[PDB]
RNA sequence: GGUACACGAAAAACCUUACCUAGACUUGACAUCCUUGGCAAAGUUAUGGAAACAUAAUGCCGAGUGACAGGUGGUGCAUGGUUGUCGUCAGCUCGUGUCGUGAGAUGUUGGGUUAAGUCCCGCAACGAGCGCAACCCUUAUCGUUAGUUACAUUGUCUAGCGAGACUGCUAAUGCAAAUUGGAGGAAGGAAGGGAUGACGUCAAAUCAUCAUGCCCCUUAUGUCUAGGGCUGCAAACGUGCUACAAUGGCCAAUACAAACAGUCGCCAGCUUGUAAAAGUGAGCAAAUCUGUAAAGUUGGUCUCAGUUCGGAUUGAGGGCUGCAAUUCGUCCUCAUGAAGUCGGAAUCACUAGUAAUCGCGAAUCAGCUAUGUCGCGGUGAAUACGUUCUCG
């Protein structure tokens, strides 16, 4: 036992990259660490912006895009260190990162 | 006046304004930044006062305390009101 | 009137060249204007290699490079010096103490990027080869590499006002529309005597299917 | 060249459990929105059925069948002048006619509520006050005009 | 006269009331949001390559 | 006895509760007034409806909450949660059902505005 | 005030156009000396009538208000100042268009030959 | 004109600002190299000044030398890139070879059949490629997944996967494409949408995303600071944006939030200013703390009216960030109640969530008379004979 609760945010820009990194680590904290639930998601907030496409005229005239964003969550009431000491082995891919909230 | 300041000190041109009034109220001086507002003891002046080409020498009106430097000069010549 | 969906194509299909995720909107425009400087040293410092591609990652002003080109030997050079200047120039321009790590790794076909394909066919129109022949050079720069349909285009200037004049190739399979195409496309703005010319390479790195999502 | 494309509604309403009661309320749709259409309706057949005591429904019905129009135009030039081919109109438009007058001539007053008009003017279009019923009555005797300029083709 | 907004970047605006963003190499001082610190034409164009992380063709 | 299905409308979420008794129909939602949180519609007396051509509208009592949209919105989300806990019960009723669009979702939401379309399809007009 | 007692209508609508009260301040009048927006009422008791007239002339007296109006627009007119030579021109003041803007001001459809220099 | 009308520019008291005037900067405001070092370039209040600038003190390191340094100034027929017109069209291009005496044709066309060159069939034809569909996301029913701060009358909820729907089957009917009916499924006929613009096309526009050959100025198209103008104005057109009103105005009880938005932003909550907001004070880097969802419901009035529509314009009092709110920022409290009581040609969006309507959030930001614009959400119509006038 380290943290009495230690908040995890999965937090991404895509779906597909998010979701590999959450099994990675439900996977490789597994066996060093207990007490730890699957892939509890949150609720994302995904944006689109519009970009106009002429030089000076035709402000109508714009191709949308989009801010992609997608969310997990660990609530990890027992918490061990080791769950960490392996992240560094499987690193997670630039896509996704974790926030200790 | 800022419609939120009747009696604030601007602390940049009260120097100016005071050593004016040091003498009698000696009006015309060189200070013409639109960033010096008007207030309490600020009753008084002629700033050489910029349009965009020339420092004429506006007269800081006495009718009102609080509206700046800015609005007394004329800094616009339009058209005159011409038909074209 | 002229648009390739790649846009769409990179990122929900594909990868980025330069991704990596943050907590901040402030902080997202530094490091995009900080890592296009090295982007773009990177490629124009080492041509001899054609580096395919560079990976940037940036987070809380922590930058780690990755390098994939088509002739990764010339990055390390002979005697392993390159390697060492590689480096040490990576190393400083992120930062005095921002980290850094770096593999070599290829990749199948390796001249497919159209990136160095546009250079090189740029380089041989500006290096005594006829346009003609640089075009051929171009495809078959592609082509022996082991990659799939070829298009090129030459636009601007042959010193003069005219613009009715000019030639280009399209040989395949290229779906100017679909997602799952893995199509790479790039420009090159070359100086002449005479005004810019923009020399435009779109490769396929293969006519790809059933892998539509990002990996 | 666009071929024929269908008509589309929606569902009655249960004051009446017709159509036409609903197409009403989406006509004088005010606020973009259903709720005030549909209480202004029913506040109208409120005062429809304490005014002459006659029951709502016949009477609506009675109105968007004596408004019924027949006809619909296509405009055609000889060298200098246009006259008209009168050609057979989907039932669906018809009355989407017949309800859109019902609809504009009731409110076309200003001196109370606008409940008070409305069952008015569904009165009169259902005795035959002449509102909308005349519109159906030129459209008819103009059917023995408009054939003339249908039967040459110019 | 590209040298006169460089060194407005460079030298210190007294207060925030100057108000102006703008790109290292862009030199419009319009549309160069905080986000990306780039044109709107340089988005847009870099855009249809899709190399900004999290940035793909808007489909809802 | 307690049934609990899933009904949506216009981004609006339902969880629906129904269990077979003998009331008259418990015609409410969120558990309060139908009088002013059922703003006028053609639907505050529509929701028991469908237990008329299922279990009879007598059982089936109405204990659904809601989430997000608007007062039609969440309206047509427990009307669907209802039909649907009403699908756990007689299934061989779905003839009149599927037909009646209750056990079918609308796959209907409010078109994604555009640029230049600052309603939805609506564009600037062009007056002289 | 203290002319044109009501008729036809509730007193919250009378005084909505008189100096110094509007349909805000009309409103609070009514709420304060018991006028009693019942029914219909055209014409109250006449006990609280002079009480309604004292709290209007509590509110910026219309005869004063006025003048003061009048006074306020004359002084930011009468000074050599921006603001005055926007005042003298009929033209809005807050900051305004007056190419196809500023309309009431340059009259209702009032077309005039635009003469283009090229 | 289509193919510039809330364009670039997604916000002007200094900048944004690209112009002008003034003061300043001078191998230079920017800079490099060059010599060479090690504690200062930075920085502060004065002070003349508007600050520029000279200024004194101060806290891994920076500087003089001359080559030269910076260019948004255009030349878009010099262009790159960029999008838009037709048009996301209904077709297009290319090779083999054949047919012509050459221009050229062929296929690629035509009959069936589609949004499509969609395919079949036939034809000197054979195929290769591009555009619409295609992966993609977005969308709905079910099953299922992990589990809080969800649900809890629970694996619902959220976000993850799969099934499912592909005329699929049946009957017509066509050698084919592909149409119709019933039912299954929630969703059936390219299951709703789009992504990408075929050949060109306007040497359209873009020298200014960045530039750019060319010229154009460099102790001066370079640069700082101060200020003003882009919101001037006899005015017009375009768009939104308030209206010309009982679905509307006022009063009183009164629901559902969302792409969701949020770190110095959302700010819970408390108090007060009838008001802009102030004082107090968490939490929220967000499923957590907010961000109210509003219109709509319920009843009463105004009971018809330049009008309980419209605060246009205008001003009195404060309010906001902001050094400072004046030209070139704004809010309410309050007041004038103008014009306009549906508008001449000329018109617009439209095939169900469309027109129509109402709220919310956001980049811009110091500020906003951005009302824009973007995005979301809610509520919720008609019509569509057919291209006949029609244009594409």
């Amino acid at each position: 036992v380290k943290y009495p609760e230690l908040k995890i945010k999965l937090e991404s820009y895509d779906s597909t990259l998010l979701d590999l990194t959450t099994k990675k680590i439900v996977e490789v904290v597994k066996g060093v660490d207990v007490k730890i639930k699957g892939p509890l998601p949150l609720p994302t907030k995904k944006e689109v912006i519009t970009i106009i496409r002429s030089p000076h005229v035709d402000k109508a005239s714009r191709e949308q895009f989009e801010k992609n964003r997608h969310k997990r969550l660990m609530i990890l009431v027992d918490v061990n260190q080791g769950a960490i000491d392996s992240l560094k082995r499987i690193k997670i891919p630039v896509g996704v990162t974790l926030r200790f909230s | 006046r800022s419609a939120k300041k009747g009696a604030f000190v601007d602390a940049h041109l009260l120097k100016k304004v005071i050593d004016m009034n040091k003498q009698e109220k000696k009006r015309p001086i060189k200070t013409w930044s639109r960033r010096s507002t008007i207030f309490p003891e600020f009753v008084g002046n002629t700033f050489a006062v910029h349009n965009g080409k020339t420092f004429i020498n506006v007269y800081v009106t006495d009718d009102m305390v609080g509206h700046k430097l800015g609005e007394f000069s004329p800094t616009r010549n339009f058209k005159q009101h011409t038909a074209n | 009137q002229k648009v390739n969906s790649n846009g769409l194509r990179f990122g929900i299909n594909k990868n980025w060249i330069s991704r990596w995720t943050a907590n901040s909107h402030a902080q997202t425009a530094k490091w995009l204007i900080e890592d296009e400087k090295i982007r773009n040293l990177f490629f124009v410092n080492y041509r001899n290699a054609q580096v395919s591609n560079v990976e940037i990652e940036r987070t809380q002003a922590t930058v780690d490079v990755f390098v994939y080109a088509a002739q990764p030997a010339f990055l390390i050079g002979s005697e392993n010096k390159n390697i060492q200047k590689i480096t040490k120039q990576i190393k400083q321009i992120i930062g005095r103490t921002t980290n850094l790590d770096l593999t070599i790794n290829e990749i199948g076909s390796p001249m497919l990027s159209a990136r160095i394909i546009a250079r090189d066919l740029a380089n041989a129109i500006e290096a005594r080869v006829p346009l003609r022949t640089a075009m051929r050079q171009s495809l078959i720069k592609v082509l022996k590499a082991g990659a799939n349909g070829i298009k090129v285009l030459v636009s601007g200037r042959l010193n003069g006002a005219e613009i009715a004049r000019d030639k280009m190739y399209i040989e395949g399979n290229m779906p100017l529309s679909t997602l799952r195409a893995d199509i790479d496309y790039a420009l090159e703005k070359a100086q002449t005597t005479y005004g810019v010319i923009g020399v435009k390479v779109w490769i396929n790195r293969g006519m790809i299917y059933t892998k539509g999502l990002n990996r | 060249r666009k071929n024929r494309a269908p008509k589309r509604t929606v569902l009655p309403d249960p004051v009446f459990n017709n159509t036409l009661v609903t197409r009403i309320i989406n006509v004088i749709m005010e606020d973009g929105k259903k709720g005030l259409a549909q209480r202004i309706l029913y506040g109208a057949f409120d005062l429809i059925e304490q005014r002459t005591k006659e029951k709502p429904l016949t009477v609506f019905e009675r109105a968007v069948g004596n408004v019924m129009p027949r006809l619909e135009l296509r405009v055609r030039r000889i060298a200098g002048s246009n006259y008209q081919v009168p050609t057979e109109v989907p039932q669906d438009r018809k009355i989407a006619l017949a309800l859109r007058w019902i609809a504009m001539f009731a409110r076309k007053r200003h001196e109370k509520t606008m409940l008070e008009k409305i069952a008015n003017e569904i009165i009169d279009a259902s005795n035959n006050t002449g509102a909308a019923i005349k519109k159906k009555d030129d459209t008819h005797k103009m059917a023995e005009a408009n054939k003339a300029f249908a039967h040459m083709r110019w | 006269a590209k040298k006169s907004l460089k060194v407005k970047q460079t030298r210190i605006p007294k207060f925030a009331v100057r108000a102006y963003t703008r790109c290292q190499r862009c030199g419009r001082a319009r549309a160069v949001l905080s986000h990306f610190g780039v044109c709107r034409l340089c988005f847009r164009e870099l855009a249809y390559a899709g190399a900004i992380p999290g940035v793909k063709k808007a489909s809802w | 006895q307690s049934y609990y299905g899933l009904g949506r409308r216009k981004s609006s979420s339902a969880k629906v509760y129904l269990t077979p008794t003998q009331d008259k129909g418990k015609i409410t939602v969120n558990r309060r007034d139908p009088s002013e949180y059922f703003p006028n519609k053609l639907v505050i007396q529509d929701m028991e409806q469908p237990l008329d051509l299922t279990d009879l509208k007598k059982n089936f009592d109405i204990n659904v909450v809601v989430k997000g949209g608007g007062f039609t919105g969440q309206a047509g989300a427990i009307r669907l949660g209802i039909v649907r806990a009403l699908l756990q019960f007689n299934p061989e009723l779905k003839k009149i059902l599927k037909s009646k669009k209750l056990t079918t979702r609308d796959k209907r939401v409010k078109e994604r505005k555009k640029f230049g379309l600052y309603g939805a399809r609506r564009a600037p007009q062009f007056t002289k | 005030l203290g002319i044109d007692i009501p008729n036809q209508k509730r007193i919250e609508i009378a005084l909505t156009y008189i100096f110094g009260i509007g349909l805000s301040r009309s409103q609070a009048i009514l709420k304060q000396a018991n006028i009693n927006p019942d029914k219909r009422v055209k014409d109250l008791t006449e006990e609280e009538f002079v009480a309604i007239r004292n709290v209007a002339s509590a509110y910026k007296i219309e005869g004063d208000l006025r003048r003061e109006i009048a006074l306020n627009i004359k002084h930011l007119s009468e000074i050599g100042a921006w603001r005055g030579l926007r005042h003298r021109k009929n033209l809005p003041v807050r900051g305004q268009r007056t190419r196809t803007n500023a309309r009431t001001r340059k009259g209702p459809r009032k077309t005039v030959a635009n003469k283009k220099i090229e």
